[PDB]
């Protein structure tokens, strides 16, 4: 058994991770005091779920986590919260002014202050690991902490972990929900800075899972806790391989290898279904076919883009609930014939699937119905390039007469570090367009 | 008011449409980089397709399909047609064609050498010699055989290719608008010579003997359908028409998993132009797709103000149809 | 379709299923910039106090 | 996040004693510091404006600053008068004349000292002070001259806090003395360098809002301040109530000035209401919307028409449904989407309180950064040198130790100002 520890920075990654272990503790049945009947071996052990959790002589069962903020307000609510008892106050970090939507005092003002505060945290849990294999970092792209002060923790992580995996849960800015202008410049900035210390990157653009909300569950104005609730079951999905029993994605090497081919191309694209409203009266539940034949729709991506007019590198299938492989195959076999499906002639056409027994979990009063049978599909194509042309032509606009760049001056950094992280998204746009022609 | 911006000066199609949106009172035009526009009257090349359809309360709409040059392209509407299965390499309606890189190379000269065993081609420019053709291709092309035995319209002896104007809507409707032009040789049909191409080539601007029998080397459908009757003892309908609208419907059938936007953030809709080649028999063959089509002079009228009705007025409408909806 | 490497237990299964074959900074680099964006604040709080002292 | 209020002259210290009778209102606070209120989210962010005090008492953050006694006793026997720490009560004997140069040079350099001790020992008591609020005229002398000094000396003291001022502009309309443009350049000319977000409150706006709108014909100043009280109230609700955005001053600033001197904001709210007079029809969503951006219900004396919106933030008072307001804000740009800056990308950010303010069910303020300001510049631009071009009044001036060149440099920076504004409204 080997240990992953989550790492959550700025509002975004806090509460992101509020609905994720709130959702792992449902999953595993660990009660908001820690404790977990179902397991026997008190006081420690290597299961499945020990890779998330620790635990204590007293039978609690302690999150590998750690929550930072800039600013108290939104950790000061988990201090209070219905999981209180079940994080230790160490792991639990807070400063006492935020970065105020600057990338540039969330990296280098504010965040040299509390840079070695948080890797010494950070090193207790490591600590506590008899083979620690890595991190997953939780953040938004457009906050000035979530994209300042990640940018400088990645570049550490990697000069005191070299041998670990790192892995990001990124939130792509969108306006009907950010209230920030200059979301673009910390998102181009954060991303220059990390994507060389990052290994596997799962975006998740506000817009997508905003226009979820609306059409399936029937939210006129979603709320961050309706998105965070929807965003913690795909996080869910996707780590449900390290917290379970499997073959299939067991350690955070594996997310690399099956997923990620070119070191630079690895954002895959997460897409989810059902979604299915609990107000719902009447509900026909949808089979193996019908919710993997959803996977290819792009109403159900957690970025808008057209798979269609891209190319494959890599496809996981994590199936949870009433699953048998014959029917994914007959899925499959459907599928393939309906759909625009290329890959890249030097990849292997086909799918890697993942079957988890036990059907979604859903927190007692949310928004989601159970559902007997869901799917999150995991596919690198190059057709979420068009989310980096969509926030570098934004970013193009405003840079062009330099507005807003005096923010970031004055908190040290130089224009030239917008230029160059531009020329990287540059760089990085074009590798898709040799990928995908 | 609906809003609209217009990328692409140089579309005399669009132009009128412009001038149609904007006399109705109720569209108002910005500036190409004005991102809170309802239509896009995009660019031809390098179309941001992935920046349509992020604007909140604004539904969004393009008049082109991402994905149509796939039909639009000399080279890929061949490889389209020998690897879909609807279509297949026995498709009936398409002359044998081959992509020529300066590759079927091998495939190709099996086939002339059984044609050595008419062996007209073209490569796009005539030839009867396949040697002559490649040594002309490296000075991507496509090799097609040339039709040696077309229909002829008398007086004259002339060669001629029929154009017709196709829209798709947003819900993916077929409409073939009902006036066709002919596109006509001046000059009659000579099988002794290719070399001298202007009485086969018959593109307007080759046309530089222009305009003895009908004005601007223009035939309507008026006119071709009575001549069908008096000469042949058939209509338009019939000896020609059908099998125009079945390829029209299988090629767009074809491409639609591929291209329809049904469940997309954005919309698309298209104006194709179809060019059409009739042989001796009066069989239709299938020349080339193009997908920014200019329209005839009599016709534009009509036929802009039918892209506005069906193509725009449909997604965002106002405060005896000239098209045949294909069905499907 | 070849389905291969499945691999079963009590909580599920995993196999792969294919259609056609294919066809750096240190700390001390992270320390000195650092400080040379807190040098540059720096510079411009004393030209700012300077200003003011004029 | 506490602020620490200053309010300095005549006119500072009456919009700022308004100022703060609204807001305690609206806290629930009685005139001699008790709670009195019913809901918990009036005291959530209550310490961004209020010390507590010994017994549960709430002692406004607030400095009353004046060179002459007469405001401020009228502030001390005022209906909240009681409310404020007396020992925040600084104020001189000679008064200013209307005289910039007696505030910035001579009367008030005597005074600022004090004025600085008294901000020194509010700020040592923050947990963690966000910044300033100022509340003056520039036409006068004390807040003009002197208001523009203590700024200065703060900024020097506090040089990485945020400064904000809500700032009068002066209108031969509503005028005391001629010497009022030359008080107000001379004060732009500070607030350009030393401040960071100044809502210009055009005594002009004021007076037409007062005539044209209201039907009042002949508005008084208690008329005029209750456009004002109204507009900071609404201004600073996003810092004083919980909500999605708990917002901050910098973030204010981050978010609203694309350009270091471009940070002179025009307020605006609906609907506009007359003291002693209540109208019963509450407003819909759509017709908040359509009026807030509506010139008539501007601030400052400007034709948003002639300019183009830089950034623009809205906040909605009331029980409303958000999705109709995002729906009517949307609604708004897709509209007259010129008139917003095609390369600051969703420039315009809404927030939403389900508190309203006093007297009203549904309320909205509006903070425009439009380069159409640069119409108010203009206006003083031409008062001033109507004059200068023949030096008049300017030996009341260079009696107190001015120069003719720093009235030459005040100009020249303002036409400046004004020649950058022009900058970003024709690209
Ligand atoms: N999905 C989701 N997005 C969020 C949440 N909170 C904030 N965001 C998005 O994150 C972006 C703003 O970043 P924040 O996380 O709020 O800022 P921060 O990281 O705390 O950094 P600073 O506040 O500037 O110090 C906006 O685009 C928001 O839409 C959340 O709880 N869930
Ligand atoms: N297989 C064939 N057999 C006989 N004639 C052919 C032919 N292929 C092409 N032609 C002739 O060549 C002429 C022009 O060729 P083509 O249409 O492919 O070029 P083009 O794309 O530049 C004109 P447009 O785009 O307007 O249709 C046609 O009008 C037709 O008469
Ligand atoms: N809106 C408003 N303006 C005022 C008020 N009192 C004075 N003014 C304006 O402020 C200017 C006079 O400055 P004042 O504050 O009285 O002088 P000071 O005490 O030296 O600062 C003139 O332009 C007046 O119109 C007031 O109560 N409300
Ligand atoms: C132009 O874009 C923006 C404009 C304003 C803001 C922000 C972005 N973002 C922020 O965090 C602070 N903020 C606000 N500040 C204040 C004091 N009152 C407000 O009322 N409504 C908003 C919104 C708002
Ligand atoms: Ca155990
Ligand atoms: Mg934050
Ligand atoms: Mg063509
Ligand atoms: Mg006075």
């Amino acid at each position: 058994m080997r240990e992953c520890i989550s790492i959550h920075v700025g509002q975004a990654g806090v509460q992101i991770g509020n609905a994720c272990w709130e959702l792992y503790c449902l999953e595993h049945g660990i009660q908001p005091d820690g404790q977990m009947p179902s397991d026997k071996t008190i006081g420690g052990g290597d299961d499945s779920f020990n890779t998330f959790f620790s635990e204590t002589g007293a039978g609690k069962h302690v999150p590998r986590a750690v929550f930072v903020d800039l600013e108290p307000t939104v950790i000061d609510e988990v201090r209070t919260g219905t999981y209180r008892q079940l994080f230790h106050p160490e792991q639990l970090i807070t400063g006492k002014e935020d970065a105020a939507n600057n990338y540039a005092r969330g990296h280098y003002t504010i965040g040299k202050e509390i840079i070695d505060l948080v890797l010494d945290r950070i090193r207790k849990l490591a600590d506590q690991c008899t083979g620690l294999q890595g991190f997953l970092v939780f953040h938004s792209f457009g906050g000035g902490t979530g994209s300042g002060f990640t940018s400088l923790l990645m570049e550490r992580l990697s000069v005191d972990y070299g041998k670990k995996s790192k892995l990001e849960f990124s939130i792509y800015p969108a306006p009907q929900v950010s209230t920030a202008v200059v979301e673009p410049y910390n998102s181009i900035l954060t991303t220059h800075t990390t994507l060389e210390h990052s290994d596997c990157a799962f975006m998740v653009d506000n817009e997508a899972i905003y226009d979820i909300c609306r059409r399936n569950l029937d939210i006129e104005r979603p709320t961050y806790t309706n998105l965070n609730r929807l965003i913690s079951q795909i996080v869910s999905s996707i780590t449900a391989s390290l917290r379970f029993d499997g073959a299939l994605n067991v350690d955070l090497t594996e997310f690399q290898t099956n997923l990620v081919p070119y070191p630079r191309i690895h954002f895959p694209l997460a897409t989810y279904a059902p979604v299915i409203s609990a107000e719902k009266a009447y509900h026909e539940q949808l089979s193996v076919a019908e919710i993997t034949n959803a996977c290819f729709e792009p109403a159900n991506q957690m970025v808008k883009c057209d798979p269609r007019h891209g190319k494959y590198m890599a496809c996981c299938l994590l199936y949870r609930g009433d699953v048998v492989p014959k029917d994914v195959n007959a899925a499959i076999a459907t599928i393939k014939t309906k759909r625009s499906i290329q890959f890249v002639d030097w990849c292997p056409t086909g799918f890697k699937v993942g079957i988890n027994y036990q059907p979604p979990t859903v927190v007692p009063g949310g928004d989601l119905a159970k559902v007997q049978r869901a799917v999150c599909m995991l596919s690198n194509t190059t057709a979420i390039a068009e989310a980096w042309a969509r926030l570098d032509h934004k970013f193009d606009l405003m840079y062009a007469k330099r507005a807003f760049v005096h923010w970031y001056v004055g908190e040290g950094m130089e224009e030239g570090e917008f230029s160059e992280a531009r020329e990287d998204m540059a760089a990085l746009e074009k590798d898709y367009e040799e990928v995908g022609v | 008011m609906y809003t609209f911006v217009v990328r692409d000066e140089n579309s005399s199609v669009y132009a009128e449409v412009s001038r149609l949106l904007l006399a109705t009172g109720q569209w108002k035009r910005l500036r190409k980089d004005n991102p809170r526009f309802n239509l896009m009257l995009g660019e031809r090349n390098r179309l941001p397709f992935g920046r349509l359809g992020h604007e909140p309360g604004l539904v969004q709409l393009v008049n082109y399909y991402r994905g149509a040059d796939k039909l639009c392209r000399k080279a890929s509407l061949v490889k389209l047609i020998k690897t879909s299965p609807e279509l297949s390499e026995s498709c009936t309606w398409f002359p044998e064609s081959y992509v020529i890189y300066p590759d079927e190379r091998e495939v190709f000269l099996a086939a002339y050498n059984r044609r050595r065993e008419g062996n007209v081609w073209i490569a796009k420019l005539i030839s009867s010699e396949a040697s002559e053709l490649l040594d002309f291709i490296d000075e991507v092309h496509v090799i097609q055989k040339y039709l040696e035995k077309p229909l002829l319209l008398e007086p004259g002896h002339r060669k001629f290719d029929i154009r017709s104007w196709v829209l798709v809507d947003h819900l993916y409707n077929i409409y073939l608008y009902r006036e066709g032009v002919l596109r006509t040789s001046s000059e009659p049909y000579n099988s002794a010579n290719f070399q001298d191409k202007t009485c086969h080539l018959t593109n307007h601007c080759i046309q530089k003997n222009y305009g003895r029998y009908e004005e601007g080397n223009e035939m309507f459908f008026e006119e071709f359908n009575q001549y069908l009757m008096d000469a042949l003892n058939t209509t338009l309908e019939n000896s020609i028409l059908l099998q125009i609208k079945h390829i029209i419907r299988s090629c767009l059938m074809c491409i639609e998993p591929a291209i329809s936007t049904k469940h997309l953030h954005y919309q698309s809709f298209q104006l194709f132009g179809f060019d059409f080649m009739v042989d001796e028999e009066l069989k239709v063959w299938l020349i080339e797709v193009n997908g920014a089509p200019a329209c005839a002079q009599k016709l534009y009228a009509e036929l802009c103000q039918g892209i506005v009705d069906v193509a725009i007025s449909s997604v965002f409408p106002l405060a005896t149809s000239i098209f045949i909806k294909l069905h499907h | 379709m070849e389905v291969i490497e499945l691999n079963k237990c009590t909580s599920g299964q995993s196999f792969e299923v294919i259609l056609k074959p294919p066809s750096d900074p240190s700390l001390e680099e992270i320390q000195k910039k650092l400080e040379a964006a807190e040098e540059r604040r720096k510079y411009q709080e004393a030209e700012l106090l300077k200003h003011l002292a004029e | 996040r506490e602020i620490v209020h200053i309010q300095a002259g005549q006119c500072g210290n009456q919009i700022g004693a308004k100022f703060w009778e609204v807001i305690s209102d609206e806290h629930g606070i009685d005139p001699t510091g008790s709670y009195h209120g019913d809901s918990d989210l009036q005291l959530e962010r209550i310490n961004v404006y209020y010390n507590e005090a010994t017994g549960n008492k709430y002692v406004p953050r607030a400095i009353l600053v004046d060179l002459e006694p007469g405001t401020m006793d009228s502030v001390r026997s005022g209906p909240f008068g009681q409310i404020f720490r007396p020992d925040n009560f600084v104020f001189g004997q000679s008064g200013a004349g209307n005289n910039w140069a007696k505030g910035h040079y001579t009367e008030g350099a005597e005074l600022v000292d004090s004025v600085l001790d008294v901000v020194r020992k509010e700020s040592e008591s923050c947990d963690c002070l966000q910044g300033f609020q100022l509340t003056h005229s520039l036409g006068g002398g004390t807040g003009s001259g002197m208001g523009t000094l203590l700024i200065s000396k703060i900024r020097e003291e506090y040089p990485d806090r945020i400064m904000n001022t809500f700032s009068v502009m002066p209108s031969p309309k509503v005028s005391d003395t001629v010497v009022e443009p030359y008080n107000a350049t001379l004060s732009v000319h500070q607030l350009v360098e030393n401040t960071d977000e100044t809502y210009c409150i055009d005594n002009e706006a004021l007076y037409d809002i007062c005539f044209r709108t209201l039907k009042l014909t002949t508005p008084t100043y208690g008329d005029l301040n209750h456009l004002v009280s109204a507009t900071m109230s609404g201004v600073t609700t996003c810092l004083r109530f919980p909500g999605q955005l708990n917002a901050d001053l910098r973030k204010l600033a981050v978010n609203m000035v694309p350009f270091p001197r471009l940070h002179f904001f025009m307020p605006g709210f609906a609907p506009l209401t007359s003291r002693g007079s209540q109208q019963y029809r509450a407003l819909t969503v759509p017709e908040l919307t359509q009026q807030m951006f509506d010139s008539k219900n501007m601030m400052a004396a400007c034709d948003p028409r002639h300019g183009r919106y830089l950034t623009v933030a809205a906040i909605f008072r009331g029980r409303m449904s958000m999705k109709e307001v995002d729906e009517q804000m949307l609604n708004v740009q897709n509209k007259n989407s010129s008139y917003f800056v095609e390369w600051i990308p969703n420039n315009v950010k809404t927030a939403v309180c389900d508190i309203p303010p006093r007297g009203l069910k549904m309320s909205a303020t509006f903070i425009g950064n439009s380069t159409a300001i640069q119409e108010l510049f203009k206006r003083i631009s031409e008062q001033f040198t109507a004059m200068f071009r023949r030096k008049a009044f300017l030996h009341w001036y260079t009696g107190e130790g001015m120069d003719e060149m720093e009235f030459t440099e005040a100009e020249s920076n303002m036409n400046d100002l004004v020649s950058e504004y022009q900058q970003y409204q024709d690209a």
